[PDB]
């Protein structure tokens, strides 16, 4: 079902990252604790995407009507369907979050043509 | 009885998608009937279609495009019938356009080319095109050609001399998505030289 990701889910992750390619080169990059505590480690990738998807919702504003929020919703409600708090505003963390989500999806993919 | 069929169109208006349904019996009484879709949506749980004469249709960006949805023909609030469709398998491409035949004097062949707005789309960007053509004198006997690119070449050697041909194209989803043939492109008419 990784075909689902590549063809539908990934379209949204990429669109989101595109609206954030201007940001980045300016925030204290010092990895956040989220990534220190949660890694998409070999055969434990599922646990990561799940959490990552959940963390994502925390960036949803009330008026969840806008290409941006819709893409966020699609990525996580979507990642969730393929497997089984406080509000945030830092786009640096979201940007890094999306990047790690893509990377994790890649391992799960270039890892089934294995088993 | 109340049977119906639908086709979705992704990124048909910008990044907005559209789902369109209609009863198969064109004479069915639709002045009390309602169409609704639930599941595989995002901000909301279900969506209410909009009747536009005999057909019902939705235009949104709220389709998840992962998993089946439940379209129902409601009568007031009674679910007369429902089907579970996966909006990614009933896609109908937009019709190709800017068809254009060009005769190359030297190579004694015609180079047919066309365009499809699907190229710059993000989802349904892989299509299987069907180029169809026939000769005026002939009827209902078209020569089809399946292409995957937007350029096709016919040889004069294979086309009747001094004749008027009618040619047209249409596309169908071909990679991850599934669906139906798009409407035909407008026809183009060209004449083959006198051999």
């Amino acid at each position: 079902d990784g075909k689902q990701y590549e063809s539908v889910l990934m379209v949204s992750i990429d669109q989101l990252l595109d609206s954030m390619k201007e940001i980045g080169s300016n925030c204290l990059n010092n990895e956040f604790n989220f990534f220190k505590r949660h890694i998409c480690d070999a055969n434990k990738e599922g646990m990561f995407l799940f959490r990552a998807a959940r963390k994502l919702r925390q960036f949803l504003k009330m008026n969840s009507t806008g290409d941006f929020d819709l893409h966020l919703l699609k990525v996580s409600e979507g990642t969730t369907i393929l497997l089984n708090q406080k509000k945030l505003n830092d786009l640096c963390f979201l940007k890094r979050l999306l990047q790690e989500i893509k990377t994790c999806w890649n391992k799960i993919l270039m890892g089934t043509k294995e088993h | 009885d109340y049977s119906f069929s639908c086709y979705s169109q992704l990124e048909v208006n910008g990044s907005q998608h559209s789902l369109t349904c209609a009863f198969e019996d064109p004479d069915v009484n639709t002045t009390n009937l309602e169409f609704e879709i639930c599941g595989a949506l995002v901000e909301v749980k279900c969506l209410n279609f909009r009747k536009l004469q005999e057909i019902y249709f939705i235009e949104t960006k709220k389709f998840l495009l992962i998993g089946k949805s439940n379209i129902c023909v409601k009568v007031g609030e009674k679910s007369l019938t429902c089907k579970k469709i996966d909006l990614t398998t009933i896609v109908k491409p937009e019709a190709p356009f800017d068809l254009s035949v060009v005769y190359r004097e030297g190579a004694n062949d015609f180079v047919v080319t066309f365009n499809t707005s699907h190229l710059q789309k993000k989802y349904v960007k892989v299509l299987m095109h069907d180029v169809a053509y026939r000769q005026e004198k002939d009827e209902n006997k078209w020569t089809h050609v399946n292409l995957s690119s937007t350029k096709l070449t016919l040889l004069q050697r294979k086309l009747q001399p001094a004749a008027m041909y009618e040619i047209k194209v249409r596309s169908i989803p071909d990679h991850y998505f599934k669906g139906f043939w798009s409407e035909w492109s407008p026809s183009y008419y060209f004449r083959t030289p006198e051999i």
